[PDB]
RNA sequence: GGUGAAAUUCUUGGAUUUAUUGAAGACUAACUACUGCGAAAGCAUUUGCCAAGGACGUUUUCAUUAAUCAAGAACGAAAGUUAGGGGAUCGAAGAUGAUCAGAUACCGUCGUAGUCUUAACCAUAAACUAUGCCGACUAGGGAUCGGGUGGUGUUUUUUUAAUGACCCACUCGGCACCUUACGAGAAAUCAAAGUCUUUGGGUUCUGGGGGGAGUAUGGUCGCAAGGCUGAAACUUAAAGGAAUUG
């Protein structure tokens, strides 16, 4: 019988959403599934700023940032577990962490 | 088996007058041979510096400027402006969601006659007391900040050389000029001419690239 | 009194030859048979006769066409690729 | 087995018992 | 405040790291070394480990031809592949501070799309 | 024998007073009465004849010179065309792709007439049956029916011999084989149905 | 905001007085009676010239219409096909002191 | 290069990386959401033209003109089909390198049809909300989209109203969400899946144990692949739904 109300992801109202392609194994799942986590770094890391603003030119600077955002097909995302099985009540939540 | 980094010479960067500081670096040819000329390998260069290295200001820490030597003389070479682009950082940071993005281009000859594509972006933002958590435009909003955008970008374009866009761009009197024009239509935060892409380049005459360069 | 359901005019081809090219032959044998419209006159007066050459009954104006057509396909996309580089060259 | 391929196998008897049909016309 | 000014454009996939300098011009490379000419593993031509052992070699001979200052560009695959910064490619950019070499103004140029091109695997994924 | 129409364009005589009749190869639009302007400083339409240097690149032209003055050479079957890909000035040179494919650098002063060829679509309609293709070179040349060179005997070809009509050895001949040698698949770089679809790289 | 121009030939043919082709026009043009000609975009140059050099003589306005006379006779309502229209009496339509 | 690890492969004809310029074809990133529009399939760069649409507003008009529908008709993802164009990318078949006891596969390389387009076919998808439409009634909550109303609200410019944009309240019509259970249900759950043994607002469609079977046959449409219509003999005590404990 019906697992989630919300089926897979949310449609409610259209009927067709063009897909995305998995960014571990290449697969296609519609945009409106497809788990999505935004990605953001420093391009030098952690240990590196030291020995970056030691031999880098100019007084401070800056460091760029690396952004990035991420699409899992649910296949992925369970296997990398950025998601992970939750209870039959706790699955409700749509909550972040 | 030659080691090849002695034959080379070494030629110093002249960036164009409407910039600041107009030594930008070095670089290397292989030294001018019977049927080599090193100006030849040395022309068609380009160079992107960041304009904060040209401006000297890190208020332009994004905002890359390519350059492009079109003479060699005596170990100096000269070269003209081929271009603005926003270092994809920058870019992407702006980009956020819950907000309309707008994108906008033209393209337009210039006085002197060089034909260039130019690029504005802006995005809607909430204002004071606004508690709805998007703000996305209407797209009747889209259509009216577009039409103005690109009326001013062709007007500013239109009257100018490549060096009074040049000269207009870092002070950013663009940016400033559609905040005015679109606040009578909707918020819209940041703004900027993002990029502008050299198409067609008019015949050579050393005259204004000289103009430009030497005297100072 | 619809005669024909396949064929039309092709009936005159009887049994041979086989229908796919007795299909294919109907196609452009309405085109070169076909009444079109001249661009000078404003008339559909104009008729094929020798393939390449189609000109009008009224007006008398005869223009280089396609074969079993007027205007070709990939000359009408010439047309105005032509006007588009000539534009570009006056302005 | 699968029934999309239990569907292709019936679907190719149909079409062996379309052309012994028509041996006799 | 001088120096002189090369280009060190990093481009770390998840097979190989690439260390590659050239002047403020992308023509004319001073030096260009990869990971998997440091070790002879085939799995090991991204390790960090050759990613730092590769940027020695070009700051030596940054040295050698006389680059003082690099700006650095760092890339992963791009276009439909990865997206996401190879494991050699922070080595590599701490090897060049820390060889002496002095830095700044570095950017991530790695290719995006505007949407393009249909990337490999076919729908159903690679699965494994 | 010609698919396509000839239009018949009249000039005045430059150096004497007197008309001069032209045939040129039908343009595809061109019509009675159209005024058709020729040499290099003629205007971009269709139907007018302009050197290949005085053209942009993308621009499309039909029995263009082989070298300059040869009243052309390039390009003038039924609905065929030429374009042009570039310009070089280091001497006068224009390349352009030849409806063969292939890519050919010939001189700017080489005249072309602007657009394609008409008749248009000839060869897509089935000659249905024997009598057309009769008709059809009857007002060619004697090339009508073929027989087929295994059909005949020893002395008559090297398809020759029978018990089975058999060619017996490789119908791909030598280049540099001796005229009586040469039928079957002559410079054949390969045979076989290719599947490969690129007319050029 | 705008009215066409169909839009306003419409009015001037049930409210106006016109009259329709070369030799009627002409007819016209002589004697003084036409306030506008609208002339088919595909009739011949000639035919455009000759009506040209009887308007500009008799301070006539001439509106290049945009189409063939398949469309301006549709334009004027009319079944058959017209290569020119002459504007005797304007009626409730203000062609003349329009824009055109 | 490529992988978990390899190999097939490419390379001192300089592969890979870098630079300048160009060619082709496809796609339309980020913005992009429990947001919008269309009868459904479906629909995302700009600008122009072409006709269309809901909702809202209305002391405008017509006056029962309607609701649902056998037959009949339009549209209908993808694959596939016919001619022509196109053919970058991915990639059925095929061919390969590996894995394996085998490995016709899953992973790797090459790649045909295809993928795009014109004009024709085809008429099927878990074409899903697995939930016919029109009408009335029965309960609470806060967001959001479109329109409208109400304000000695706020923030905007030389403060000038405007128009905007925002804020609060109201109200119609939307895509949804949250709590509840008066009620319903085999339960999962349901704001309809309620107002049904106290059984009746109007109407279309479909099912009657599991198999055989969506087969056979006839008919019909289709170029074909196929679609629509669609049995029976015989066989069998279970098949199945939801929930529960291991
Ligand atoms: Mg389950
Ligand atoms: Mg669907
Ligand atoms: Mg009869
Ligand atoms: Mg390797
Ligand atoms: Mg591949
Ligand atoms: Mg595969
Ligand atoms: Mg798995
Ligand atoms: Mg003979
Ligand atoms: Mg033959
Ligand atoms: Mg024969
Ligand atoms: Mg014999
Ligand atoms: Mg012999
Ligand atoms: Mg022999
Ligand atoms: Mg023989
Ligand atoms: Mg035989
Ligand atoms: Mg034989
Ligand atoms: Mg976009
Ligand atoms: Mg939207
Ligand atoms: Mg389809
Ligand atoms: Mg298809
Ligand atoms: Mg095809
Ligand atoms: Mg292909
Ligand atoms: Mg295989
Ligand atoms: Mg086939
Ligand atoms: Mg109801
Ligand atoms: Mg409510
Ligand atoms: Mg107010
Ligand atoms: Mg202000
Ligand atoms: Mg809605
Ligand atoms: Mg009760
Ligand atoms: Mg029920
Ligand atoms: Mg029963
Ligand atoms: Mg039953
Ligand atoms: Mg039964
Ligand atoms: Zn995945
Ligand atoms: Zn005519």
């Amino acid at each position: 019988p019906k697992k989630r109300a919300s089926n897979g992801r949310n449609k409610k109202g259209r009927g067709h959403v063009k897909p995305v392609r998995c960014v571990n194994c290449s697969k296609s799942i519609p945009k409106d599934k497809a788990i999505k986590r935004m990605a953001i770094r420093n391009i030098v890391e952690a240990a590196a700023v030291r020995d970056l603003s030691e031999a880098s030119v100019y007084p401070e600077y800056a460091l760029p940032k690396t952004y990035n955002k991420l699409h899992y097909c649910v296949s992925c995302a369970i296997h990398a577990r950025i998601v992970r099985v939750r209870s039959r009540e706790d699955r409700k939540n749509r909550a972040p962490p | 088996v030659v080691d090849p980094f002695t034959r080379k010479e070494w030629f110093d960067i002249k960036a164009p007058s409407t910039f600041e500081n107009r030594n930008v670096g070095k670089t290397l040819v292989n030294k001018s041979t019977g049927l080599k000329s090193a100006s030849d390998a040395l022309k068609g260069r380009v160079v992107e510096v960041c304009l904060a290295d040209l401006q000297g200001s890190e208020d332009h820490s994004f905002r890359k400027i390519k350059l492009r030597v079109d003479e060699v003389q005596g170990k100096n070479l000269l070269t003209n402006f081929h271009g603005m682009d926003f270092t994809t950082d920058k870019l992407r940071s702006m980009v956020r969601k819950w907000q309309t993005l707008i994108e906008a281009n033209v393209t337009v000859k210039t006085s002197d006659d060089y034909v260039l594509r130019i690029f504005a972006i802006a995005f809607t933002r909430k204002q004071a007391n606004q508690v709805k958590r998007h703000s996305y435009a209407q797209s009747s909003h889209i259509r009216a900040i577009r039409k103005v955008i690109s009326e001013i970008l062709t007007k500013e374009v239109q009257g100018s050389t490549l060096a009074q866009l040049t000269s207009k761009l870092i002070p950013e009197v663009i940016n400033k000029e559609i905040e005015n024009a679109t606040k009578d239509i909707f918020p819209l935060q940041n703004i900027h001419v993002r990029k502008v892409k050299l198409l067609k380049q008019p015949k050579f005459d050393v005259g204004a690239l000289m103009a430009l360069h030497g005297e100072g | 009194a619809k005669r024909t359901k396949k064929v039309g005019i092709t009936g005159k081809y009887g049994v041979r030859y086989g229908s796919s090219l007795r299909r294919q032959v109907k196609k452009l044998e309405i085109q070169q048979h076909a009444r079109y419209d001249c661009s000078f006159c404003g008339k559909k007066t104009v008729k094929r006769g020798a393939a390449g050459i189609w000109t009008c009954s009224c007006c008398k104006k005869t223009v280089a066409g396609g074969a079993y057509t007027v205007s070709t396909a990939a000359a009408a996309t010439v047309r105005s690729t032509i006007r588009r580089l000539r534009e570009m060259v006056e302005a | 087995m699968r029934a999309k391929w239990r569907k292709k196998r019936t679907r190719r008897l149909k079409r062996k018992r379309r052309k012994v049909r028509a041996r006799s016309k | 405040n001088s120096q002189v000014f090369g280009v060190a454009r990093i481009y770390a996939s998840f097979n190989d790291t690439f260390v590659h300098v050239t002047d403020l011009s992308g023509k004319e490379t001073i030096a260009r070394v990869t990971g998997g000419m440091k070790v002879k593993a085939d799995r090991d031509e991204s390790s960090p480990y050759a990613a730092m052992l590769a940027a020695q070699d070009v700051a030596a001979k940054c040295k050698e031809v006389g680059i003082t200052a690099v700006h650095v560009k760092i890339r992963a695959t791009g276009g439909t592949r990865t997206k996401t910064p190879g494991p050699g490619g922070q080595a590599a950019l701490r090897a060049l501070a820390r060889s002496g070499l002095r830095i700044g103004r570095i950017e991530d140029v790695t290719p995006v799309p505007s949407d393009s091109t249909r990337k490999k695997g076919g729908r159903r994924g690679r699965r494994l | 024998g010609r698919g396509a129409p000839l239009a018949k364009v009249v000039f005045r005589d430059p150096y004497k007073y007197r008309l001069r009749e032209e045939i040129f190869i039908a343009n595809e639009g061109v019509h009675t009465g159209q005024f058709i302007y020729a040499g290099k400083k003629a205007s971009l339409n269709v139907g007018n004849v302009l050197p290949l240097g005085s053209v942009p690149e993308g621009t499309i032209v039909s029995n263009v010179e082989e070298k300059p003055g040869d009243r052309g050479a390039l390009a003038r079957a039924s609905g065929n065309y030429v374009i042009i890909i570039g310009h070089n000035p280091d001497e006068n040179k224009t390349r352009v792709r030849l409806p063969s494919g292939a890519k050919k650098v010939i001189s700017s002063d080489a005249r072309g007439v602007i657009g394609v060829i008409a008749g248009g679509g000839r060869v897509d309609k089935p000659l249905l049956k024997a009598g057309r293709a009769f008709h059809k070179y009857r007002l060619k040349r004697n090339s009508w029916p073929k027989t087929r060179g295994v059909a005949m005997n020893p002395v008559d070809h090297p398809h020759g011999g029978g018990n089975h009509q058999h060619i017996g050895k490789a119908s791909t001949i030598s280049r540099g084989a001796v005229s009586g040698q040469k039928a079957g698949l002559i410079a054949a770089r390969r045979t076989g149905l290719l599947r490969g679809s690129q007319k050029t790289q | 905001s705008q009215e066409s121009i169909n839009q306003k030939l419409a009015l001037v043919i049930k409210s106006g007085k016109y009259t329709l082709g070369y030799k009627s026009t002409v007819k016209s043009l002589r004697q003084g009676k036409s306030k506008l000609i609208i002339i088919a975009a595909n009739t011949p140059v000639l035919r455009k010239s000759e009506l040209e050099y009887y308007a500009m003589l008799s301070k006539t306005k001439v509106y290049y219409f945009q189409g063939g006379n398949n469309e301006l006779g549709t334009a004027v309502g009319k079944l058959f096909r017209v290569g020119v229209v002459s504007i005797l009496e304007a009626g409730d339509s203000d062609i003349l002191t329009t824009l055109a």
